[PDB]
This record gives structure tokens, C-alpha cells and sequence, in this order.
């Protein structure tokens, strides 16, 4: 329940402020899209080795608070805070599974939180908010990391503030 | 407070900051020594400041006094932000004046259709961010219970109430979390969430602060 916080110690505000998210795993990696199954238009999201530091997300939640908690359940976002695209969820989509993806509507509360992993931070997925979480990982599939559902082995990202 | 004004000094002289290093959330003071704010805005070794108008100034006729006790609501339900209050116990008693009084809490419910008070440095749009310097206020009606679980299905617990414009407009924002909802003279209210600040159909959601007298009354008994 501590405060998420940026490479520079400061706390990551809720949507106002844009964040890279930095994997510690692979310093050549950054966040972009990559088409999944028979889709023309790409809507999974991928680490790319091709694409550091990667495109920025924002951290959103209802709370009238300017901070983001790691117990706080988030919608995670690219693009601009108040817009309607670029919403992640998780869709179950061959061949990569529980794949991170973007859409372009957004429930109240969103089912990631961030939370405190070793030397920096995860992802969760929560299918439900009484449950307990599934940790977003990497599927290594035609040559890039899609973000998908693997509990127990985590992504870690530092939190860059885009700036 | 989108859409709001400025208070002005000895406006609001119940509304604190909670600060650790920064301001975070609104409180109440409803005595010289207890404090009311939002469950969701619980932290370890909050400082509140008192008397502040102007949340960027070292001095103005200021009281800055650490919490001796930090106490969420044994109910607070961090999946359905429900029971969403906390009250502070401060380690000395606030000196009272101009920009330093307590609010006092409801006899009964405020009703639907009732005008407010609601209060903080939170902020100013609707898309993008501009947060004030001093204190801003808005006048904002209570909505029927219908009207509110309407507008977010399945989340209205009967702890909550909705307040604001369902036209637009004005609203709460980010930053204003756990400050003052005074109805009639009265704390009726704590700002809790909303879907996004003054946008259509999407009011703010209130603690219903009658409904917790009771616990808050027996919580300053004992501690």
C-alpha cells in the first residue's frame, strides 16, 4: 500500500504525468504495439529490443488523490490522460494468451495495480479486485516480448517520468 | 475544484492539508485535537497543516502538527471503496483564530437536493492539470441515491452519497481526496472519487459522514 514511486524518487501522480516504463531485464527493450493473431492494426502490447525508452503510459485511478498507491487499482494508458484509446486490459488471444492489449473504452476502475517487485516494479492483473493477482511477464514470440499474464515470473520496470 | 472560486482567508477554517513532504489530501477539523479525511489517504507519519491558505508559504498565522494517531475506518473496503474514512488524533490541540476552527458533525442526513460546501487545493481542469496556490470552494447539491448508482452501477454502498452537476461543469479533482462536503453548517461529506472531474453524468462520490458519527464519537471516547 506504500506510494509508487519515479526514477527520481518523486510520487507518480494519477494521469497527469506520462511514465516510461523501464525493464531492469532488458535495457534494449521498450513498450510499443505489435499485431497478434489475423489483426491488420496493432493492438498488443510488446517490449521491443528495437525501441528503447519506449511510449509512455499514465497511471489512472477514480480517487481524487494526485498519488498512486501500489494497493490502488489502475488503468494504464497509452496517450493523453482524459482520451478513451490506448486503455489496457488483457484479452486470452493466440498465439501469445492472456496478451496485453489497448482498446478504446475504460471502466471506473481499471484491474492493474503496480506493486513493489525486488529492485523495482511489476504489473498485476486482477480478473477480479477480491482476488489476488496475476503478474505480467513476457512471451518471447517472432522476435519481440508481448506483455501477457505469467504469474510468478514478473516483468520488472523502473518507473521513468517521461519528463 | 473545477468550476469553484477562491475561498478566500477565514473561509474555510475546518479545511487541513495532509503533508508528508508535499501535500497529498484535504482533511476536516472537527475538534482541536481530531481530524477527519479519507481512508484511501492513509499514510505513515502525516504532518497537517492548519490556518494555510495559500498551500505555498512558510508562514501566515500556521499551525503544522504531526499526527500522534492515524485511524482508518475498521471497515475500509480498499476493493470497493466503501467505509472510506480515517480519523487523525493530533499530537497536540490546534491554537484557534481567524483560520483555525473545528466543524462540527451532522445531528441527521442532508437530503437530496441540498446545497454545499466543498473545499481544497486539488485540480482546476477538466482536461490537463493547473493546480491553485490558494484554497478554492464550489457550491455543490447532494443527488438522489438512484441518481448516483445510476450514474456508477454496482459501486454506490449506502456509505456514499453523489454530489455536483450531472450537466458538467464543477466537480472535485485530483488533490482534493478527503477534504470537507458542509451541508447546512454541517460535515455531511468527505471527498472520495469520481469518473474523471466535471465531465457529464459522472458526479463525485462523497463518505456519507452521518452514517459514522456513531464510530467517530466513540473512536475520540477511547483514544
Amino acid at each position: 500500500s506504500s506510494v509508487v514511486v519515479d526514477t527520481n524518487g518523486q510520487p507518480v501522480s494519477n494521469g497527469a504525468d506520462a511514465y516510461y516504463l523501464v525493464p531492469v531485464s532488458h535495457g534494449h527493450a521498450g513498450l510499443a504495439l505489435a499485431k497478434i493473431g489475423n489483426e491488420a492494426e496493432p493492438r498488443a502490447v510488446v517490449l521491443d529490443p528495437h525501441h528503447r525508452p519506449g511510449l509512455p503510459v499514465r497511471f489512472e485511478s477514480p480517487l481524487f488523490i494526485n498519488i498512486i498507491k501500489e494497493s490502488y487499482f489502475l488503468n494504464i494508458k497509452f496517450g493523453p490522460s482524459s482520451s478513451d484509446s490506448g486503455v489496457w486490459d488483457v484479452i486470452q488471444q493466440d498465439p501469445i494468451g492472456l496478451a496485453v492489449k489497448v482498446t478504446d473504452t475504460k471502466s471506473l476502475l481499471g484491474p492493474f495495480k503496480v506493486e513493489k517487485e525486488g529492485e523495482g516494479y511489476k504489473i498485476v492483473y486482477y480478473p477480479e479486485r477480491g482476488q489476488t493477482g496475476l503478474d505480467i511477464g513476457l512471451v518471447h514470440r517472432n522476435d519481440k516480448y508481448y506483455l501477457a499474464v505469467k504469474d510468478g515470473e514478473p516483468c520488472v520496470f523502473k518507473i521513468r517520468k517521461a519528463t | 475544484i473545477v468550476g469553484g472560486y477562491t475561498c478566500g482567508a477565514n473561509t474555510v477554517p475546518y479545511q487541513v492539508s495532509l503533508n508528508s513532504g508535499y501535500h497529498f489530501c484535504g482533511g476536516s477539523l472537527i475538534n482541536s485535537q481530531w481530524v477527519v479525511s479519507a481512508a484511501h489517504c492513509y499514510k505513515s507519519g502525516i504532518q497537517v497543516r492548519l490556518g494555510e491558505d495559500n498551500i505555498n508559504v512558510v508562514e501566515g498565522n500556521e499551525q503544522f502538527i504531526s499526527a500522534s494517531k492515524s485511524i482508518v475506518h475498521p471497515s475500509y473496503n480498499s476493493n470497493t471503496l466503501n467505509n472510506d474514512i480515517m480519523l487523525i488524533k493530533l499530537k497536540s490541540a490546534a491554537s484557534l483564530n481567524s483560520r483555525v476552527a473545528s466543524i462540527s458533525l451532522p445531528t441527521s442526513c442532508a437530503s437530496a437536493g441540498t446545497q454545499c460546501l466543498i473545499s481544497g487545493w486539488g485540480n482546476t481542469k477538466s482536461s490537463g492539470t493547473s493546480y491553485p496556490d490558494v484554497l478554492k470552494c464550489l457550491k455543490a447539491p447532494i443527488l438522489s441515491d438512484s441518481s448516483c448508482k445510476s450514474a456508477y452501477p454496482g459501486q454506490i454502498t449506502s456509505n456514499m452519497f453523489c454530489a455536483g452537476y450531472l450537466e458538467g461543469g464543477k466537480d472535485s479533482c485530483q488533490g482534493d481526496s478527503g477534504g470537507p462536503v458542509v451541508c447546512s453548517g454541517k460535515l455531511q461529506g468527505i471527498v472520495s472519487w469520481g469518473s474523471g472531474c466535471a465531465q457529464k453524468n459522472k458526479p463525485g462520490v462523497y463518505t456519507k459522514v452521518c452514517n459514522y458519527v456513531s464510530w467517530i464519537k466513540q473512536t475520540i471516547a477511547s483514544n
